[PDB]
DNA sequence: TTTGTGGCACTGGCCGTCGTTTCG
DNA sequence: CGAAACGACGGCCAGTGCCA
């Protein structure tokens, strides 16, 4: 439903910072949000992942073991020079539209 | 909840005005309001899902006991705005004094003042480039 | 032969385990 | 004498570079 549910969920342990930026780039991620926007808030909301586990892993369970996810934090949307930059960084190939073509 | 997941920066922060179904800015949430509306809906019908709400008492449910008649904003194009050593020149009012052309051109200038030049910052491509272009005829 | 590609080995960053040293 | 807590180190995974 959105990338605090996906960092909760799926942990660093499993997908790790490295992972989550590329995957973030090569736009998996692009249906919760702006690129820029979502990698700025990864570190944010990883720490809000890790905070939540452990709300769980001593009592709690849902209302009072999460403070729900807060809105993703601001940042200038990408020029296509630069976000093509990263999606040929992510998938090895310049997915979706080429530098020139601007 | 599609158009607020598109959210890019503070782009989606002023898109509820753009939409808009308000009461003179604000009055209750930290709106969007269309989030609050759906929720009431429900689902895509469901009788339980409108009900629910009204029991306790989309865009039909929300025209029923709601704040409506204030008037703010109007498309999804309308603007408002989104308030709640050549450079331009000479000088410097708008409309503009050496350039430009002549159409949308003024509204840049009127936004521009002031004082950087280049610079480039969006990243390309002309401004800087054509007010050389004019020092040029000189 | 001067170019690209696919597999496999090497480094670094993080992580988790184990061993030692200290304190009670 | 035994428990704990801190630091070392391996290895694992990944990102890379090479060579066939």
């Amino acid at each position: 439903k959105s990338l605090g549910d996906f960092l909760k969920r799926l942990p660093e342990q499993v997908v790790n910072k490295r992972a989550l930026e590329s995957l973030v780039k090569a736009g998996a991620l692009d249906a919760f949000g702006d690129r820029a926007r979502l990698l700025a808030s990864l570190e944010p909301l990883l720490r809000w992942a890790a905070e939540t586990r452990e709300r769980g892993r001593s009592g709690l369970v849902g209302l009072f073991a999460e403070v729900e996810e807060p809105p993703l934090v601001e940042a200038s949307p990408l020029d296509e020079i630069t976000m093509l930059r990263y999606e040929k960084e992510a998938l090895g190939i310049y997915v979706s539209g080429h530098p020139v073509l601007r | 909840h599609h158009h607020h997941h598109h959210k890019a920066g503070e782009a989606q922060d002023l898109a509820e005005g753009w939409r808009a179904f308000l009461e003179a800015l604000k009055p209750t949430l930290r709106a969007f309001v269309r989030e609050a509306r759906p929720h009431l809906e429900g689902k895509t019908l469901v009788l339980r899902f409108p009900e629910s709400k009204a029991f306790h008492h989309l865009l039909p449910l929300a025209r029923a006991q709601f704040g409506v008649e204030e008037l703010a904003f109007v498309l999804e194009k309308k603007s408002l705005s989104g308030a709640s050593p050549p450079w331009e020149a000479e000088e410097g009012e708008d409309p503009s004094e050496e350039l430009r052309r002549l159409a949308r051109l003024l509204g840049g200038r009127l936004l521009w003042v002031r004082k950087p030049k280049a610079p480039e910052a969006e990243e390309p491509v002309s401004e800087d480039g054509i007010g050389g272009n004019g020092i040029m005829p000189p």
